[PDB]
């Protein structure tokens, strides 16, 4: 993957945007936005050049599933990687993930090293 | 859960 590539962090709570992004930053992804739900997420995405969402699932307005729908129904989003994260994995989300077209599903916390292993596997898979 | 999360590829 590009050095540059622009990221997307979605997150109702304000530190955890900030881990996310500092976490990137560390791997060198320098070039990330967020957003504090879906809404606000796909408003800042209409503003193109975007190319990797990471989304927390549970988010007020339009949660992470809801968000990761609107993106693989989008002609112009579709094939955009996204990531999600969650607070805890249960079975039942982690089939919902699957169904909507989750590129990977990570439970927090996570270190760097998880991190940038589960964005390789994804570039692994797309070609990037 | 682990064994589904790797099955799945995540
Ligand atoms: F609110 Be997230 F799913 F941790
Ligand atoms: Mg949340």
């Amino acid at each position: 993957a590009d050095k540059e590539l622009k990221f997307l962090v979605v997150d109702d709570f304000s530190t955890m945007r900030r881990i996310v992004r500092n976490l990137l930053k560390e791997l060198g992804f320098n070039n990330v936005e967020e957003a504090e739900d879906g809404v606000d997420a796909l408003n800042k995405l209409q503003a193109g050049g975007f190319g990797f969402i990471i989304s927390d699932w549970n988010m007020p307005n339009m949660d992470g599933l809801e968000l990761l729908k609107t993106i693989r129904a989008d002609s112009a989003m579709s094939a955009l990687p996204v990531l999600m994260v969650t607070a805890e994995a249960k079975k039942e989300n982690i089939i919902a993930a699957a169904q909507a077209g989750a590129s990977g599903y990570v439970v927090k916390p996570f270190t760097a090293a998880t991190l940038e292993e589960k964005l390789n596997k994804i570039f692994e898979k797309l070609g990037m | 859960v682990d064994d589904l999360l790797d099955s799945l590829g995540f």
